[PDB]
């Protein structure tokens, strides 16, 4: 099958700027027979292009394509908050339809450290036999950064879970949650729980921490 | 033009489920159409297509002989379907027409297949220089989804409500917080609303430092 691989994976561009995505073919596609497409969050994929330059019905002239055989260019030339998003290429010559990986744009903005929070479980969950320890860190650029679990100073792996927000409307910022999760037995079988956070932003890690009953 | 998408699906696995698209306003019959799939946080992932005329159908490799993609031109409906469904089966299904480039797109089906039986969550507090935080863990829930609101929802600038994980257990989790000013941590009442409507739960609690 052909595969087609986009990049860059993620472009960071401000309001008004010019994003240019890449889609190359590993074996050449006949008749300009690549499509480009946009989901957002939520939301099923729609076209934009077909036929490698020519615009969908209802699509604006800030969207174009170009190229052939291998190389495959989506231009967005002004950037509108509506168009920060994920971009997939297919060709739709030989069947399998193989789409790309995607490329998201985002917005760039200023780098911002995190605020980093730890929360204890509560009595409430305590009572049930579990305890789930959550670590937030609030309103970050870029993406990256580092989260690890220490538990009497000794790192944590394969017992915790992530979860991270789409970019911020207002400040154009990341946030995540980290959830680590014994059994209550476990749990009070140690005292100084932490999350360290690297990013960045921060100068140094910056670590939460609690003593469990303390 | 309309391609409708049939209902959520929630299936045990090994079970068999045929998934639907009715179309209305061209000619079902001298279009191809297919099907796409993007499992939770991932990418388009091409299915097959069918030309309902005469039911000639074009499937990836990866899918072919687990799915069959069927059409029934009498009633302009396109289908795909599993005999033995599987938990990695769990995904988001676009039906969508095909030019070959797809260029009318359904609203989606969601498929969850799980061991799983539904099941609300339960609601524990994320209790509380300038900033404080606090929140509400939704945990151990199945299947999706959950609402959160905060304050019945007059509370929603600062608020980040994550998306789900699923956990080892099969069961799902959640958490929502929101960053206030610490001033107000003696004076305003911070109370998260969670409704688990596939078992017609709604729970409230309040979040005290
Ligand atoms: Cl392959
Ligand atoms: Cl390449
Ligand atoms: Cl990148
Ligand atoms: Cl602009
Ligand atoms: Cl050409
Ligand atoms: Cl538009
Ligand atoms: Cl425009
Ligand atoms: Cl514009
Ligand atoms: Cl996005
Ligand atoms: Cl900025
Ligand atoms: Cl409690
Ligand atoms: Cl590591
Ligand atoms: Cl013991
Ligand atoms: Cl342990
Ligand atoms: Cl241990
Ligand atoms: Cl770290
Ligand atoms: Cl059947
Ligand atoms: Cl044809
Ligand atoms: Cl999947
Ligand atoms: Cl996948
Ligand atoms: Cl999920
Ligand atoms: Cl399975
Ligand atoms: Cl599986
Ligand atoms: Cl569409
Ligand atoms: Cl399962
Ligand atoms: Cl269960
Ligand atoms: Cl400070
Ligand atoms: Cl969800
Ligand atoms: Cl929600
Ligand atoms: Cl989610
Ligand atoms: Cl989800
Ligand atoms: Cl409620
Ligand atoms: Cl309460
Ligand atoms: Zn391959
Ligand atoms: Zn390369
Ligand atoms: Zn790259
Ligand atoms: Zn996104
Ligand atoms: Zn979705
Ligand atoms: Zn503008
Ligand atoms: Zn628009
Ligand atoms: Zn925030
Ligand atoms: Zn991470
Ligand atoms: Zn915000
Ligand atoms: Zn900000
Ligand atoms: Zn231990
Ligand atoms: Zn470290
Ligand atoms: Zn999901
Ligand atoms: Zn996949
Ligand atoms: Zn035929
Ligand atoms: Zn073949
Ligand atoms: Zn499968
Ligand atoms: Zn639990
Ligand atoms: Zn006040
Ligand atoms: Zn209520």
């Amino acid at each position: 099958e052909i595969v087609l691989t986009q990049s860059p994976g993620t472009l960071s561009l401000s309001p008004g700027e010019r994003a240019t995505l890449s889609c190359r073919a590993s074996q050449s596609v006949s008749s300009s027979y690549l499509a480009w497409y946009q989901q957002k969050p939520g939301q099923a994929p729609r076209l934009l292009i077909y036929g490698a330059s020519s615009r969908a019905t209802g699509i604006p002239d800030r969207f174009s394509g170009s190229g052939s055989g291998t190389d495959f260019t989506l231009t967005i030339s002004r950037l509108e908050p509506e168009d920060f998003a994920v971009y997939y290429c297919q060709q739709y010559d030989s069947s399998p339809l193989t789409f790309g990986g995607g490329t998201k744009v985002e917005i760039k903005r200023t780098v911002a450290a995190p605020s980093v929070f730890i929360f204890p479980p509560s009595d409430e969950q305590l009572k049930s036999g579990t305890a789930s320890v959550v670590c937030l860190l609030n309103n970050f650029y870029p993406r990256e950064a580092k989260v690890q679990w220490k538990v009497d100073n000794a790192l944590q792996s394969g017992n915790s879970q992530e979860s991270v927000t789409e970019q911020d409307s207002k400040d154009s910022t990341y946030s995540l949650s980290s959830t680590l999760t014994l059994s209550k037995a476990d749990y009070e079988k140690h005292k100084v729980y932490a999350c360290e956070v690297t990013h960045q932003g921060l100068s140094s890690p910056v670590t939460k921490s609690f003593n469990r009953g303390e | 033009v309309q391609l409708v998408q049939s209902g959520a699906e929630v299936k045990k696995p090994g079970e068999s489920l045929k998934i639907s698209c009715k179309v209305s306003g061209y000619s079902f019959s001298t279009y191809w159409i297919g099907w796409v799939r993007q499992m939770p946080g991932k990418g388009l992932e091409w299915m097959g297509i069918i030309y309902p005329g005469d039911s000639d159908t074009r499937y990836s490799p990866s899918f072919q002989g687990q799915v069959t993609i069927s059409a029934d031109k009498s009633i302009s409906t396109a289908y795909l379907q599993w005999s033995s469904l599987k938990a990695s089966d769990t995904a988001m299904y676009y039906c969508a027409r095909s030019r070959w480039y797809f260029d009318l797109w359904g609203r989606g089906t969601l498929v969850t297949v799980s061991s799983a039986s539904t099941k609300g969550p339960s609601v524990f507090p994320l209790a509380p220089g300038g900033t404080a935080a606090l929140g509400c863990l939704v945990k151990d829930y199945f299947p999706e989804p959950v609402t959160v609101s905060w304050n019945s929802g007059a509370l929603t600038s600062g608020v980040h409500t994550f998306p789900a994980v699923l956990q080892s257990s099969g069961l799902y989790s959640l958490s929502s917080v929101v960053t206030v000013p610490s001033s107000s941590l003696g004076t305003q009442t911070y109370i998260c609303n969670v409704n688990h409507k596939p078992s017609n739960t709604k729970v409230d609690k309040r979040v005290e430092p």
